[PDB]
């Protein structure tokens, strides 16, 4: 259910926080059935340091929290 | 000697065996053992939970929570 | 979930997760990498005769 | 098991679980995310061809 | 009253919510602009009826007679032929469950109204061509292939009415495969004769060819039916199976492997043995053995029906069985996702082929980014009438900018240029409608790359026009007038 | 659209059969096929859906 | 092709990095399902650079992250 | 399948799986005996399969003609 | 197997110590097959009593069954 | 099972506070659960100061405890 919503929200720009404290905000291009995802134009903030722009970033299940965008109705996927 | 037969012999003996937490030396389990599940889940009966030990009765421990039991 | 690829009735040491270690004679393996140790000497040497070690905390065993 | 197609020939920067950062050109990857990368230069050392496990790679980024 | 309406009084349930459609309104990467076109009576309208009945829960086809959602004029009801092309904006899921916005332009199949189809070819980005399996390639299919190549659009083909191979012609399934492959080869030969580019080649292996029966709610590519096997058996990877299904590949059950050589004599291909023959057996078990072996066959497929559903007549029961089996229409949606580009992606050849100022002009790259902010370039070609027939509503896509209700705006005609300013005329905007065929949705802001009805601009426009900002304007050229096939 | 329905006379013929009244297809430039036996063998216990079910019964032509 | 590359690396001495941070170089003999390989001539730096020698070391795949 | 009850006054009124009851309102049949009835009614039935025979010879054409 | 221990823990009070040093004692409501437990009227510390709470599959180092 | 449905009903009708294993307590309307304990929550403020987020999806491996 949550993986279906993550695959459904795989177009807009989202921010994903890893378990190592790394947070990357960018447009999700492709999300698999697992937690592995690909992001583009990622303004990835380093661990207590400055952020950098990455053209293509691929993340196993190392991501702890993901900030989904506001495009989520009550019955968009429910 | 497989570990299943050794675990069955330790459960049938029900002796005080010192067991350490999973890469954690701050807690040790040494006391009477009541039962063991198929996935190495253990239920104790007033075992010594040494830090300081305080036996209370039924205690449930996970299969992967045990590091070394002797 | 299977046994280790080393089978054993010989004196060997095994450093576990977190830095703990044992040293004794192996008796057998398990599908969850659990081992039975006879005369397990602590390498950090207390022994209780028979020792059962789960494979979740098992890190590296060396002869 | 699907990210190996887009990065089949381009060089990539990999981050391991020990905090190490390397740069190398990936050749093939397994179904359990075991990726083989040639010329894996440690960031300063050179290691050449190396295979990384699925749980080892914390994050990856495209270099080339 | 003037009853030319066929108009719904209120909006239906439509499964999803309207604010989710308003959230999907602004993406311009999950949105596809598709013209359905083909020969007369090739089941395009019934295909839109299946998509509507999949989307709208309380809208159901009657048992005896065919519903026709897009044919809203009473002349189309009495004549039984499509006359005016109708747009439908809908939200559809794929095999992966990702929702996509779909702008579907249902066009008439009669060749005398073929100019109407060209109006849709000004607005949409992709073409889905409907071909009957029994009839094969006809005159208007060839003409629309030539016009779609010459308009530089992506072309995909679905083969409707495959049940006519089974129920009507009673062909053997190998001969049905031969007929389908002959249809695909004829379409590929027509495209290779017409197009100078050889990058586009239609094949079911590439996901360009669908198979459908729009009166029985059947729609599948190879990927969707391999997904049906994947839901039945979770061990397989359905993409490699879809690559291995079509095109003279044989299956060895001893080695369980797909070879290019037949292992024994009288061994069918993988498309016949895995796709066509279970379809034949399903339709034979329904139309011949409805009371003897039908519940056993439905239990083998995991399909459960009630007691009153088995009391139906053969055509609605077969429609219900195929709707329960194939589920929602996902192979066609995946075809339009992975073979018809976005307005953001495919905007550049549209402005290359349409705008007289060209892409080299600065407003050409302003429109080429498909930006919802900036200049407001719109192109209105088709015009619709109201229920009373008094006033008209323009219809068209937005290449750049956003339109607001009440916003003053300038209309530029066909004779406008950089020195002739008498075609320019300024009006306001009454309302904005998202146009489904039998009901309209009131909206306020419509971004770029999306189709929209405009109310209140009907005065200075003859046929088509371009829509621009009145203040903050620039040297804005005119899109080309519609070069007709006939 | 013209109902091209073929009426069968004898019940000895199969229900799905190429009638002589139908004109022959007479089919006469490469296909994007995968590599032969490179990978993707089918697993055990997968099959066409109605393999045990026959293609046609005696009531099929009548229906 | 990583499994074939790992199977083709048998009989040679290679280095690897631990998941904790250590580095060890040795020559493998057998491989397991979870990469719990057995190796000899292990030059274990013990995560500090202090070189020590080990033989017939059977280390699980969770301890060693990747090759180095 | 029609041999038992073809010439009764009320043919299948006593049966419960075929008719609704003795008011004899709704009927549900099976396909082999439906094909038997279709074969038996061959003389009084048309041979056409579509309405394309009635091009200018149907009700709307006759209304226009009137 | 802990299936009978999970079945016998319904409507009864027990305590669980987390891996982060959080001990919570209270009346158990339901426990899943992967040791994902939910309780009611539980007092916790690492804190206080909040009422009905739930736990993860392996978030507890040891559970002291009261 | 039904306790998770009751927790989802309480999180629909009120604010549910979940303390993850990464020392973060997030309070908000939890909308969806999962078989792998993954939680999708709407309008959730996570304190680890409380920072507000619109929609948050968290895997069940990083979760520790939850309450209404
Ligand atoms: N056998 C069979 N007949 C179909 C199928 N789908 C549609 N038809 C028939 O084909 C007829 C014509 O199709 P329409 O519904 O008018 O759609 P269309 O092809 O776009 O026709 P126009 O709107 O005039 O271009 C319908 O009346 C249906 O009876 C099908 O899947 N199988
Ligand atoms: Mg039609």
């Amino acid at each position: 259910k949550l993986v279906r919503f993550l695959m459904k929200l795989s177009h807009e720009t989202v921010t994903i926080e890893l378990k190592n404290g790394t947070q990357v905000h960018g447009t999700i291009t492709g999300v698999d059935v697992s937690m592995n995802t690909h992001l583009k134009a990622v303004k990835m903030t380093l661990k207590n340091r400055e952020p950098v722009q990455l053209e293509t970033l691929s993340i196993g299940n190392n991501i702890r929290y993901f900030i989904l965008p506001d495009s989520l109705p009550l019955d968009t996927l429910l | 000697v497989q570990p299943i037969n050794l675990i069955f012999r330790y459960l049938q003996n029900r002796s005080r065996i010192q067991v350490w937490l999973y890469e954690q030396v701050n807690m040790r389990i040494e006391g009477c053992i009541i039962g063991f599940d198929e996935y190495m889940n253990l239920v104790l009966d007033d075992a010594e939970e040494i830090h300081s030990r305080k036996q209370l009765g039924r205690i449930m421990l996970k299969g992967d929570n045990i590091t070394l039991l002797q | 979930a299977h046994p280790p690829e080393l089978k054993m009735d010989k004196k060997l040491s095994l450093k576990l997760n977190g830095g703990r270690h044992v040293q004794g004679i192996l008796r057998g393996f398990d599908p969850f990498m659990n081992l039975v140790i006879d005369e397990c000497v602590e390498m950090a040497q207390n022994n209780i005769g028979m020792v059962v070690i789960r494979g979740n905390s098992i890190i590296m065993l060396e002869a | 098991s699907s990210k190996m197609l887009q990065h089949i020939d381009y060089r990539m920067r990999c981050i391991l679980q020990d905090g190490r950062i390397f740069i190398g050109t990936f050749k093939a990857f397994d179904k359990h995310m075991n990726l083989i990368l040639c010329d894996c230069d440690e960031f300063k050392r050179v290691l050449g061809l190396v295979l990384l496990r699925g749980e080892n790679l914390v994050s990856m980024t495209v270099e080339g | 009253t003037k009853k030319f309406t066929l108009m719904e009084q209120t909006l239906p349930v439509t499964v999803y919510e309207m604010d989710f459609l308003a959230d999907l309104m602004d993406n311009s990467e999950l949105i596809r602009n598709v013209t359905l076109c083909g020969h007369l009576h090739h089941g395009k309208t019934c295909f839109v009826d299946c998509l509507i009945e999949q989307t709208h829960p309380e809208i159901r086809k009657r048992y005896d007679q065919d519903l026709c959602y897009t044919d809203i004029l009473f002349t189309e009801q009495e004549r039984g032929v499509g006359i005016k092309s109708t747009p439908v904006t809908v939200v559809l899921p794929d095999t992966k469950g990702k929702s996509y916005l779909f702008n579907i332009m249902d066009t008439p199949g009669h060749v005398n109204f073929s100019d109407e189809v060209t109006a849709g070819l000004r607005i949409s980005d992709g073409v889905v061509l409907f071909i009957d399996a029994a009839e094969g390639v006809m005159l208007n299919t060839e003409r629309l292939i030539k016009h779609a190549v010459q308009e530089r659009l992506a072309v995909t083909v679905c083969i409707n009415k495959i049940d006519r191979l089974i129920l009507e012609l009673k062909l053997p399934p190998t001969d049905a495969y031969y007929k389908l492959r002959h249809i695909v080869d004829e379409v590929n030969g027509l495209i290779s004769m017409y197009s100078t580019d050889e990058n586009l080649i239609l094949s079911p292996l590439l996901g360009n060819v669908c198979f459908s029966s729009s009166q029985y709610s059947i729609c599948f590519t190879l990927g969707s039916f391999a997904k049906i096997y994947a839901d039945t058996f979770g061990d397989i990877n359905y993409q490699e199976f879809a690559k291995r299904l079509w095109g003279d590949i044989y299956f060895n059950p001893k080695t369980r492997k797909f070879t290019k050589k037949a292992p024994t004599s009288s061994s069918q291909r993988s498309f016949v043995e895995f796709i066509l023959e279970p379809l034949y057996k399903i339709l034979a078990q329904v139309v011949g053995d409805v009371d003897t072996s039908l519940p056993r066959t439905l239990d083998e497929l995991g399909i459960h029906l009630t007691k009153e559903e088995l009391k139906l007549n053969i055509r609605p029961l077969l429609r219900l069985v195929c709707k329960k089996f194939f589920g929602e229409f996902t192979g066609f949606v995946d075809m339009c996702v992975q073979h018809i580009p976005s307005p953001k992606v495919g905007a550049k050849p549209k402005i290359e082929h349409t705008y007289t100022g060209g892409v080299d002009s600065d407003l050409g790259e302003a429109m080429s980014d498909c930006d919802p902010d900036g200049p407001l370039m719109c192109h209105t070609t088709k015009m619709y009438s109201t229920d009373d027939g008094v006033q008209f509503h323009a219809f068209g896509r937005v290449l750049s900018g956003t339109i607001h209700a009440g916003q003053p705006v300038k209309v530029l005609g066909e004779n406008y240029t950089l020195e002739d300013e008498e075609d320019s005329q300024i009006c306001t905007v009454g309302r904005l409608w998202i146009s489904v065929a039998r009901y309209h949705i009131e909206v306020n802001r419509v971004p770029a790359g999306n189709w929209v009805l405009i109310e209140g601009v009907d005065q200075p426009i003859v046929k088509t026009a371009t829509i621009t900002e009145p203040r903050g304007n620039e040297e804005a050229q005119i899109f080309r007038p519609l070069k007709f096939n006939t | 659209p013209n109902v091209v329905f073929i009426k069968t006379e004898d019940p000895d013929l199969p229900a799905f059969y190429f009638d002589p009244l139908i004109n022959p297809i007479s089919h006469r430039s490469q296909e994007p096929l995968p590599d032969d036996d490179e990978e993707f063998e089918l697993p055990e216990f997968v099959e066409p859906f109605l393999k045990d079910t026959p293609l046609y019964t005696d009531n099929t032509a009548n229906g | 092709v990583p499994i074939k590359v790992l199977h083709e690396a048998e009989g040679h001495i290679v280095t690897c990095e631990t998941n904790t941070g250590e580095v060890y170089r040795g020559k493998l003999i057998e491989a397991e399902d979870n990469m719990n390989c057995q190796m000899s001539n292990i030059t274990v730096t013990y995560r500090d650079g202090r070189v020590a020698q080990l033989e017939q070391v059977y280390i699980r795949g969770s301890k060693i992250r990747f090759l180095i | 399948p029609v041999l038992d009850w073809f010439y009764d006054h009320q043919p299948l009124r006593d049966s419960r799986k075929y008719v609704n009851g003795s008011t004899y309102q709704r009927w549900q049949f099976t396909l082999p005996m439906m094909s038997t009835l279709y074969r038996l009614a061959n003389q009084l039935l048309t041979d056409l399969v579509d309405d394309n025979y009635f091009y200018l010879f149907d009700l709307k054409a006759f209304f226009t003609s009137k | 197997n802990p299936k009978p221990f999970l079945n016998g823990l319904t409507g009864k009070p027990v305590m669980v110590k987390l891996k982060w040093g959080m001990e919570y004692k209270g009346y158990l409501v339901s426990v899943d097959g992967y040791m994902n437990m939910q309780l009611a009227n539980t007092e916790e510390y690492i804190s206080g009593h909040l009422g009905e709470v739930l736990i993860r599959c392996n978030n507890v180092l040891y559970i002291r069954g009261v | 099972g039904p306790l998770s449905v009751l927790t989802q009903s309480v999180k629909n009708n009120t604010q549910v506070l979940i303390n993850c294993r990464n020392n973060k307590k997030l309070l908000g309307r939890v909308k969806a659960f999962d078989r792998h304990c993954n939680m999708v929550l709407e309008n959730v403020k996570e304190m680890w100061k409380d920072r507000y987020i619109s929609k948050m999806f968290l895997r069940g491996d990083s979760v520790i405890v939850v309450l209404r």
